[PDB]
C-alpha cells in the first residue's frame, strides 16, 4: 500500500497543480528581505540554532534569487532590540548581502520586534522605486507579539496605497494581524501568509518563495523599457572601473557612454541604463511558457513503447510509470519526467513530433 | 538452566508471630522434602532464630527458598504507622520503578536496592516507608549523618 | 411556562448544549410530542476535547471550596498558565466557579 499511498499523494500534488495557466507574472521586481534578531530565534528547539537554519538557508535563498531573477534586486532589512537596521539595499552585487549575512552570522541575535518601524522604513526604500518595478518584501518572524510605536493600520493602508504584494512566513502558527496583512496586502488572497512544520517544509516554502509572482489586469502596469546590452571587450591594460575607480585587466563598455563596469546585470552609473545580458532574459521564458504535467497513463492499455522514450530504460509493471507529454503524445518515465519538469524547458518528444 | 531455575516459590514462608519466626508452608507437600534435610533443630516448628539465617542458605542449596512478601494489611496486629507526603515532591519514573519492584503484588518484597549518589535514595527510602505505613525503624553505622537523615 | 404552555399550542424549545432531555419535562410539568438530539456530520474534527486531571507534575487537580487555597495546586495551575501563555496565538480564556475565589488567586498571583 506504499505505492498507492505515494500514488494517491501524487494525486493530491497534482490537483494542486492542476491550474498551469500562462500568467503574466512579476519580472522587474524589486524586493525587500524582512530579517529579525530577536531573542525568540535564539531558541534551541532547532538544531543548532533558529537563527543558524536563518542564515543558512538565507544564503540559499540569495544565492537562487540571483540566479532564477538576475535583473532584479533585493534588499535586506534587519530587526534587532526595538529597532529595525538596514544592512543591505537593493542591489545586482549578491556580494555586498552575502557579506552582511555573514556579518549576521558572525553577530548574535537578541531583541523584541517593531514591524512599524521595519515597515515604515522598508516604505521609504521602496519610496524611489519606478512602477514596472514591482514592490514585493519577504516577512519571517519567530513571535507572537509585537509593540509597536504607532497604529499599524494607516501603515497598512498606505502601503496598500503604495501598490505592494508581500509573504508572511511565520515559525509557530497562524497569527490574525498577519493574515489580514497578507489579506489587504494580496487583494484579499490568504494564501500569502504560510506557517512551516519543519525544516523540509521550511525549505520548500524557500524554493517556492524564489520564483515570482502572477499579476493582476487591475493593477496595470503596461509600458516599454528603454533597454541597451552593454558590449564586452577583453582588454590589454589594467583600465579602471566606473563605479569603484580601480584597475581591471577586461570589461564591457556601455551602449552609449562607453564607461566600463564590474559586473551584469546592473544598471549604468553614468548614462542610467540597465544593463543586462541575453541570458537575463533568457532565465524566465520557462515562466513565460510553462510546461504542462505529463499524461501517466494506466497498465491496463497497451502502449506504443514499453520503455521510455527519453532516457531510454524499461517500463515497469504493478503500476504503470509511463508519463505521456500531451504536447506531444510520447510516454516517458518518471525519472525523466520529474528531472524535464524541474530543470529542462523542452520536451525532446515534443522536437520529434513534427508540427 | 532456566528450566532448572524453577524454585518452590509461594511453598515456604516464614512468619513472625510477634517476635516468633514459625516457618510456615503452604502446603504439607513441602513437608516431606524438608524432613529430608536434618540441619533444623500449614506446618510450622521450632527453629533457632539466629539459626535462620544460616538455614536459609542451607535451603538455597536444597532449592527450596523461603518468601517475604509482608502482608501488613493481613497483619492487623502490628499497629500501621499512616503518615503521608507533600505533592511538591516529584518521584522520577527508576524511584518509580524501584517501588514497582517490591510492589509487584502489593507485598511488601524484602530485598536489595542499590542506586548512584545523590539519587535521593533517602526520599525513595522515606516514600517507601509512606506506603508500607507501619512501624518501621532507619539504621546507619555513624552519627552526623544519622542525625541528618533524622532531619 | 405554565400560562405559557395552556396558552400556546405550538410552544416548541431549543438549546445548543442541553444535555441530557429528560430532566426537563420533570423540573417542568409538561411533555413533548416528539423529542431527539443532533450531532454535526464534520469531515474532520477541529474542536479538540479532552480532560486534564493532573499536571506535567502528575498532581491531581480540583477546584473545591475548601482545598481552593492550597498553594502547590495553585503552582501547578499557574505552571499551566505559563504554558499557555507562551503558546496562545490569538486569544485565550480560563473561567472558575467562583469570583472572590478569581480575585484571591489572581491576587496572590501579582503578590
Ligand atoms: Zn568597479
Ligand atoms: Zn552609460
Ligand atoms: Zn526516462
Ligand atoms: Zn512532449
Amino acid at each position: 500500500a506504499s505505492l498507492v499511498a505515494s500514488i494517491v499523494e501524487a494525486r493530491k500534488k497534482r490537483t494542486a497543480k492542476k491550474n498551469i495557466t500562462p500568467y503574466q507574472r512579476g519580472i522587474i521586481r524589486s524586493l525587500i528581505l524582512t530579517l529579525d534578531c530577536s531573542e525568540a530565534m535564539l531558541e534551541k528547539d532547532l538544531r543548532p540554532n533558529r537563527h543558524a537554519m536563518i542564515i543558512q538557508y538565507a544564503i540559499d535563498f540569495v544565492h537562487e534569487f540571483f540566479d532564477q531573477n538576475p535583473i532584479s534586486q533585493m534588499g535586506i532589512i534587519i530587526m534587532r532590540n526595538g529597532l529595525a537596521q538596514l544592512v543591505s539595499q537593493v542591489s545586482g552585487n549578491p556580494q555586498d548581502h552575502i557579506d552582511a549575512l555573514k556579518s549576521i552570522r558572525k553577530q548574535e541575535p537578541k531583541g523584541n520586534p517593531s514591524l512599524q518601524n521595519a515597515l515604515e522604513m522598508a516604505r521609504g526604500l521602496l519610496l524611489p522605486v519606478p512602477a514596472h518595478c514591482t514592490r514585493e518584501v519577504l516577512i519571517v518572524f519567530g513571535s507572537l507579539s509585537t509593540t509597536d510605536p504607532g497604529d499599524i493600520h494607516q501603515t497598512i493602508d498606505s502601503l496598500v496605497s503604495e501598490k505592494i504584494r508581500v509573504k508572511v512566513l511565520g515559525l509557530s502558527a497562524q497569527v490574525a494581524i498577519c493574515k489580514e496583512l497578507c489579506k489587504a496586502t494580496n487583494y484579499g488572497d490568504e494564501s500569502f501568509y504560510k506557517i512551516l512544520l519543519d525544516e523540509t517544509h521550511l525549505k520548500e516554502l524557500f524554493n517556492e518563495a524564489v520564483t515570482p509572482l502572477p499579476v493582476n489586469k487591475i493593477n496595470k502596469g503596461f509600458t516599454l523599457v528603454k533597454m541597451g546590452f552593454p558590449t564586452r571587450i577583453f582588454e590589454d591594460t589594467p583600465t579602471f572601473c566606473s563605479c569603484h575607480s580601480k584597475l581591471v585587466y577586461g570589461g564591457y563598455f556601455c551602449p552609449n557612454c562607453h564607461s566600463k563596469v564590474c559586473s551584469l546585470p546592473t544598471v549604468c552609473p553614468c548614462c542610467d541604463l540597465m544593463l543586462i545580458l541575453s541570458t537575463h532574459l533568457a532565465r524566465s521564458y520557462h515562466h513565460l511558457m510553462p510546461l504542462k504535467t505529463f499524461a501517466e497513463v494506466p497498465t491496463t492499455e497497451k502502449f506504443r513503447s514499453e520503455d521510455c522514450f527519453s532516457c531510454q530504460s524499461r517500463f515497469p509493471i504493478l503500476t504503470s510509470s509511463r508519463y505521456r507529454c500531451e504536447d506531444c503524445k510520447q510516454e516517458f518515465c518518471v525519472d525523466c519526467d520529474v528531472f524535464i519538469h524541474e530543470i529542462l524547458h523542452n520536451c525532446p518528444g515534443c522536437e520529434s513530433k513534427p508540427v | 538452566f532456566i528450566k532448572g531455575a524453577t524454585i518452590s516459590y509461594g511453598k515456604v514462608k516464614l512468619v513472625i508471630k510477634h517476635n516468633r519466626y514459625f516457618v510456615e508452608t503452604t502446603q504439607a507437600d513441602i513437608l516431606q522434602m524438608l524432613l529430608n534435610d536434618s540441619v533444623i533443630g500449614v506446618h510450622s516448628f521450632e527453629i533457632a532464630n539466629e539459626s535462620v539465617e544460616v538455614v536459609k542458605k542451607r535451603c538455597q542449596e536444597i532449592d527450596y527458598p523461603v518468601l517475604e512478601e509482608y502482608d501488613f494489611r493481613n497483619d492487623h496486629r502490628n499497629p500501621d504507622l499512616d503518615i503521608d507526603l507533600k505533592p511538591s515532591t516529584q518521584i522520577r519514573p527508576y524511584q518509580e520503578k524501584s517501588l514497582s519492584k517490591m510492589f509487584g503484588n502489593g507485598r511488601a518484597r524484602s530485598g536489595i536496592i542499590v542506586l548512584p549518589c545523590g539519587a535521593g535514595k533517602t526520599l525513595v527510602g522515606i516514600t517507601a516507608a509512606c506506603t508500607i505505613k507501619k512501624s518501621v525503624i532507619v539504621l546507619c553505622t555513624s552519627s552526623v549523618s544519622v542525625m541528618q537523615w533524622r532531619q | 411556562i405554565k400560562p405559557v404552555f395552556e396558552r400556546f399550542s405550538s410552544v416548541i424549545i431549543t438549546s445548543g448544549t442541553i444535555s441530557p432531555l429528560d430532566m426537563y419535562p420533570r423540573m417542568l410539568n409538561f411533555k413533548t410530542v416528539l423529542q431527539k438530539s443532533y450531532a454535526m456530520t464534520l469531515a474532520k474534527k477541529s474542536f479538540l476535547p479532552m480532560i486534564i486531571t493532573k499536571g506535567s507534575d502528575q498532581v491531581a487537580i480540583s477546584s473545591r471550596f475548601e482545598i481552593r487555597n492550597d498553594p502547590s495546586i495553585v503552582r501547578n495551575y499557574g505552571s499551566m498558565l505559563v504554558e499557555f501563555a507562551k503558546i496562545t496565538p490569538d486569544g485565550m480564556v480560563v473561567f472558575f466557579p467562583s469570583y472572590l475565589y478569581m480575585e484571591s488567586i489572581v491576587s496572590m498571583w501579582q503578590t
